[PDB]
């Protein structure tokens, strides 16, 4: 009984892939946020 | 049951080795690295501390876990030291001119110490033995001594005249004094700037690991001459660019960590200290 | 790693292993801390000296008593850096910082287990009655936000500081109590203070906190339902402070004899981290 | 049987063979390396000449030491052609050049095995402890990296060199070490520098590093936590080259009996290499 | 090693511990030496690219393999160092350069032993079936002359270089052969050539000389009473240079299986003593 339910379980894990990776292409947009970004060196005006 | 000291652990040799032990220290330790200034001008770069940070996962170490702490010299470290995380591993780039300033931090970070106040207006103390040590520390730590006959009176100096004493420290940022052991000194520091305390050695730590950039060494962290000790938590590395030097520390930071380990009072232990 | 896990088999020896103050008087240091107006009061350059030879009557030797001014409640709440074995703190009634007073209590008298807090990139929360947070500065200014199971504000914009809660205008040392298991956006004025995540446990076996003044009735626990009354919390009527002093003197041992050093030592005062 | 299959069976016959020094001075060759200074202040036409007569006395036949003169550590740290059986290198302390000379001691005391590197196209990653990058030439300077699991830069853009992270500013000799288990575009200056992927074996049977002066070091462990002393890491007290030259002919046997047989180079090998 | 002596075991188990590509697809390198004209008539900035994506599919991984360029077969013979653990080096007949290639061939495909020569002080003698002189450098120019039991010449004068016997004019890899228990005077032109003498033998568990042109036979006895022909010299028969590549790729391990590491620790295998 428990047996089943239980095992039965991790059995139909492998679904849970399919279904999570529905809401997904349904789910909001993504957004690449990551642009490198680049830092420092301090460089300035010259002149009288 | 907390500080009864059961005699005995067990001594049966169940023989049962408990594996791994880095797969604890991963997951539940913190890693705090210290190094200088002109290590990190080196590097020159605002993500070096991020780069770093993610090479540390390789080596099993969850992001959150890290911390990179600046000393910009010797004697600033020395005089403060506020060891923040779990497992401190402190980098010293080779000055040679400061050897005794790394001698007296060294001493302090590798070690346990116990201290209390001192007033040197009021009562003019004595060390009772080879681990009744005087560690003074601050802005510019200026001692003077008057050792003490058993009149409360000078010997080669006069209580009274500070003009008399005897220098031996002149404006040092940490400062670990010795003197004749069980004999009186009145003591003439310069308090303004400096705080003395008396401390009693003991208890090494668990922690530090010291890792000296330069030279050719071989340390004497002792304050007789009879002994020497080297212990593990005292490495030496190679001398090449410090982009190299962090890479080997990530590289080799487990084989660095199990250098030390624990900490007497960083556990359950204390009812005691 | 020695310690427990084992079994310390009772027995009755009925044994009797005289006297314990004769090894306090021996290997201990005793540190008085008062306030500023404390020694103005007493207006002698030698007080210290004097009480210090009459604490060789009691039992203690030339260079063990150390004599600490806090001039303040709020300053010597913030470094409380408790510096001997043994720490005896004479805290005046002053009717106004009360709370004050409190926060400070509850901190020397008890032992507590801290970890430190970004207030800047996390939403954090008090899990038990143990969990509080421990904040002490120049000036400690502490707006809270409530977060419900999605990182919304209850009450409040996550986004704008001027719908928090306010529970902290500026003291020197506070110890906030939020509702236990919710996550809260925190906005503490990091300049002039620092906020820090601390656990508690176990009480002071050291300060023994002697009040000056009033009538005292000493609430020292964040609820209602507890009122916790220990040894080290005691009281002294105030004539004038050098009454107090020999009074101090007069029985340091009774009062020593309410703390007990052996859980002290700790390594500094205060805190505590294991960051 | 060749194929190099192990096994022995240590009965102790107890025969304790005898002498082992008549053996090497018949049949070996010694090469002894040292600095242009160091012949400079000897100032003779003649030195290595007398020296060889010198050394007929501790027990070598006329044609079989070598004098060869390296007139720095860095171009000595280059190509490495020990010429004879037994390599006994001088090396003068200059400290400035430390590391130039622990670079070098870690390639001479030491068996190594490498590969060549492509650093134009295969970013490559170092194994183990004993995966090593030893490059070297006119003047190598190398600038490192690291790749996430997608060949992306971490900290760098695998695009612009100016991202990278130097490691090595125009050596002669560099061993480069980096975090193990991870892949790393390289941009070193092939034009004047050579790199390669290094395997650290064995030992070398041969070297002896003696060194002149200071108080002494040269460790040769990347990390923090060895420090190997070996008996082929000698130490000499500066007086005068002639004193040093002296000694080590005084006591060649003696220095030699701490190296011996190039073991890796013995005939008796195969599937370990030679 | 350190063990030879002690014979193993001859029993026949019968096991035969299955593949033994799967070993050297992991742990070996394999480097492939071609003519500049091989890579010029590809005229691609990325073919080394494309091929190495290729050798994937025959199991060798992306690090792996390698492609080095000699541009003559007179330079490829005097400075090899074969780089890698496996070589197979492609040759396309020359037919004026038979003889170059033949010397070449002989050096990759054999195991060698050589000593130093020195042509000014002394007079010397060839041992036996495998005793040769290798030369090679900038232009080697070998003249000799015979010593009859005297220290004096036969058909010429150990003094006036005019009645040597020459030959080799100016070769850039070049092994001699004299008549065996002969002493001669030598007269190489040091100047741009290195003369070693060399003993032969063991043969080479590696190269696998692949030909490509002509109806090629290589000769590697100097004697004419033998011909041998081993399995690491291949022919290919030519088309476009893509072809031959792709034929090397795809019969990668087969070509591979022919030679057999475990025999490569030198990185130019001139032996030096």
């Amino acid at each position: 009984m428990a047996s089943l339910i239980y095992r039965q379980l991790l059995t139909n894990s492998y679904t849970v892939d399919l279904s999570d990776e529905i809401q997904e292409i349904g789910s909001t947009k993504t957004q690449n946020v990551t642009i490198n970004l680049g830092p420092f060196a301090q460089t300035g005006y010259a002149p009288v | 049951q907390n500080y009864g000291i059961n005699l005995p652990i067990t001594g049966s040799m169940d023989t049962a080795y408990a594996n791994s032990t880095q797969e604890e220290t991963f997951l539940t330790s913190t890693l705090c690295l210290y190094y200088p200034t002109e290590a990190a001008t080196e590097i020159n770069d605002n993500s070096w501390k991020d780069t770093l940070s993610q090479l540390f996962l390789t080596k099993g170490w969850p992001t959150g876990s890290v911390y990179f702490k600046e000393y910009t010299d010797i004697a600033s470290f020395s005089v403060d030291p506020q060891l923040y995380c779990d497992y401190n591993v402190v980098l010293m780039k080779y000055d040679a001119t400061l050897q005794l300033d790394m001698s007296e931090l060294a001493d302090l970070i590798l070690n346990e110490w116990l201290c209390n106040p001192m007033d040197i207006t009021l009562y003019y103390y004595q060390q009772t033995d080879e681990a009744n040590k005087w560690i003074s520390m601050g802005s510019s730590c200026t001692i003077k001594v008057c050792p003490l006959n058993t009149q409360t009176l000078g010997i080669g100096c006069l209580t009274t005249d500070t003009a008399t004493f005897e220098e031996v420290a002149t404006a040092e940022k940490l400062v670990i004094t010795d003197v004749v052991d069980g004999v009186n000194h009145k003591l003439d520091v310069t308090t303004a700037t400096c705080t003395i305390r008396n401390c009693k050695k003991l208890g090494p730590r668990e922690n530090v690991a010291v890792i000296q950039v330069g030279g050719s060494d071989v340390l004497d962290i002792t304050a007789d001459p009879t002994t020497a000790p080297q212990t593990e938590r005292m490495m030496r590395i190679n001398w090449k660019k410090w982009w190299q030097v962090f890479y080997t520390v990530v590289d080799y930071v487990n084989q660095i960590i199990q250098a030390m380990s624990k900490r007497s009072r960083s556990l359950n232990s204390a009812a005691f200290y």
